[PDB]
């Protein structure tokens, strides 16, 4: 709430919906693969945790 | 461990490059299939073969029309041969008739 | 590199002699193309051999 | 020009070589990947050292 | 047993093949590794004659397609009248009697969307066949297959190094030379820099 | 959401990729056609053997033989072409098993795509010598040749 730059990137994200961001992450990182939401869902869990 | 002494598989014998007299040699003018002529210097007492593998990579025959007729080997094996070595004549005829009736049922029903 | 190019070219010539589907022939020709690329400059286009 | 290159040159014309130039250069079409026979240690027929 | 492009005249910057054919290097790598086809040649006379006859043919095809689509509309209307007979003739709920109608409308929407998507694909392939020209890339294999088996005349299209050899075969250096001389004579800006 | 058009649109953008990994390009290529079952393989072997005998008999009648009717000539020519179309269908169907076998033979001498390609040539040999009347699945017989 205090963070100004985080607030400006909060309003400036142009993507709402968690899986709508998940496919964005998968499309930027993967490209050459279908969305298949659960495969994008596990990947961010797989890549860091 | 070793002293790193290399040697290619070759022999070096130093004689004088003499050019005054040599062995007398004929010349065979081989010709390929695609109108290409090549020359091989063969000796006098030398059986000249009718065909020869020239620099073009194709089997160049001798341009003198001797034509020794090698009568080459059979074609190795075809898929027809692989079919025929396990099936029967009336079996293939029956399958032909089945698929012919199938094209009847396809086109005209 | 010369052995790779000779191998893939002879296999491609065998494949066209055999009569092969389009996917196998195109994959073989792409392999031959990448082999000649590796011969003239390895490590230029993508992964070095 | 030269083929054994006795020392009298003036120019070294580089040039983009065509397929006719390459198959006119060569002395034979190598068509086998066999380098050296495994036992007799001599170069093979139509191999890379033929 | 099949031609090959030299990597020096393709991958070095600037790509000399890319300048000689005025292709982008992304397009060049997409061609010469068999990732996308290229229309190496095209016809004109057969193109415009059968453009007339085939615009009539694709209009016939779209008419039969719309006949299939409103036949699907008739089938959905009959199933919706079945939903009427099963929702407002016996004892049914207030909103479950209309959720079946909303599901039938959903089915009609996705059915007409399917017919609309193949309609747009047929329209796209007709637009592509009208705007066909040499040195054009065609990505999306299925579109190239449909274009080939529909209009296998009027053009040739190969893929890879043999297509590149065909392209340099059908290329006058003098025509492109005088074209670029005229462009560096008259033009300006980024077109002048690229033309130089 | 399956029918979310951003998802299938991103799929349509993701198939439009460069993919300089040529192995990944070939795998994306072979992932297109779907896999068969036993009745499919039986029908394909039927078409292959029928078209083989059809082009054999057409070769026989091509030498000095019967002047064929245009109709019988047309249907047997369609049979001949459909046999090889089914054959290419079979090979392109079973490319994936070849990749499954050659994924374990890697790492010693040959590279990966050379292994996949020679497995494909063995697959061609297997579907040449494959019999369907023995009542076994095709992958069982093809595994030996691959």
């Amino acid at each position: 709430g205090f963070s100004e730059i985080m607030r400006s990137t909060l309003e400036k994200d142009n993507t709402v919906g968690t899986d709508e961001a998940l496919l964005d992450i998968y499309r930027k990182l993967r490209p050459g693969e279908p969305p298949t939401k659960e495969s994008a869902q596990t990947l961010l869990e797989n890549l860091f945790f | 461990d070793r002293v790193l002494r290399g040697s290619r598989l070759g022999a070096v014998s130093y004689e004088t490059d003499r050019n005054h007299d040599l062995a007398p040699r004929q010349i065979a003018r081989y010709r390929t299939d695609n109108g290409e002529e090549f020359e091989v210097p063969f000796a006098d007492d030398a059986e000249i073969p009718g065909t020869w593998l020239c620099r073009n990579g194709m089997e160049g025959t001798l341009i003198e029309g001797d034509l020794p007729e090698p009568k080459k080997v059979k074609p190795p094996r075809t898929h027809w041969d692989m079919l025929l070595e396990r099936r029967s004549i009336e079996e293939l005829e029956e399958l032909l008739k089945e698929r012919l009736e199938l094209i009847r049922s396809r086109r005209r029903g | 590199l010369y052995r790779r190019v000779i191998n893939r070219n002879n296999r491609l010539k065998r494949l066209i002699d055999l009569g092969a589907p389009e996917i196998i022939v195109n994959n073989e020709k792409r392999m031959l193309q990448e082999s000649v690329d590796a011969l003239f400059d390895n490590g230029r286009r993508g992964r070095p051999v | 020009g030269a083929m054994l290159d006795v020392n009298f040159f003036d120019e070294l014309r580089i040039g983009l070589a065509t397929a006719e130039d390459i198959r006119q250069w060569s002395y034979g079409e190598v068509k086998k990947p066999e380098t050296i026979n495994y036992r007799t240690l001599k170069p093979e027929k139509d191999g890379l050292f033929c | 047993a099949a031609p090959v492009t030299h990597i020096w005249y393709f991958k070095g910057v600037p790509s000399r093949l890319g300048y000689l054919l005025d292709l982008a290097p992304k397009d060049l790598e997409k061609i010469i590794y068999f990732a996308a086809y290229v229309i190496t040649s095209v016809d004109e006379e057969m193109r415009h004659n059968e453009l007339s006859t085939l615009e009539a043919e694709m209009a016939v095809e779209r008419k039969a397609v719309e006949d299939q689509r409103d036949g699907e509309l008739e089938a959905r209307a009959q199933k919706l009248e079945a939903d009427l007979a099963e929702l407002e003739a016996e004892g049914a709920k207030a909103d479950a009697r209309r959720k079946v109608r909303d599901g039938g409308e959903r089915e009609m929407r996705q059915i007409r969307d399917r017919a609309q998507r193949e309609l747009d694909r047929l329209e796209d392939i007709w637009s592509t066949f009208t705007k066909l020209a040499p040195k054009q890339l065609i990505v999306d294999e299925n579109l190239y297959r449909e274009l080939v088996d529909r209009y296998g005349e009027y053009f040739t299209g190969a893929m890879g190094a043999e297509s590149i050899q065909k392209l340099i075969e059908n290329f006058d250096i003098d025509a492109e030379a005088e074209s670029l001389r005229d462009v560096i004579r008259n033009g300006k800006g980024q077109k002048k820099l690229r033309a130089l | 959401e399956d029918e979310s058009e951003a998802l299938r649109q991103a799929r349509k953008d993701a198939e439009l990729t460069a993919s300089a990994d040529s192995v990944r390009a070939y795998l994306k290529q072979i992932g297109k056609v779907a896999l068969l079952n036993a009745e499919e393989e039986v029908e394909l072997a039927k078409r292959i053997e029928a078209g083989l005998y059809a082009t054999q008999l057409m070769t026989e009648l091509s030498e000095r033989g019967e002047k064929l009717p245009a109709a019988q000539r047309r249907d047997m020519m369609w049979i001949c072409r459909d046999g090889d179309r089914a054959k290419n269908h079979l090979l392109e169907a079973n490319l994936r098993l070849v990749v499954s076998l050659a994924k374990r033979y890697t790492g010693r001498g040959m590279a990966f795509l050379d292994l996949i390609q020679e497995g494909n040539l063995g697959l061609i040999r297997a579907v040449e010598k494959f019999d369907y009347t023995k009542g076994y699945k095709f992958s069982t017989y093809a595994t030996w040749w691959i």
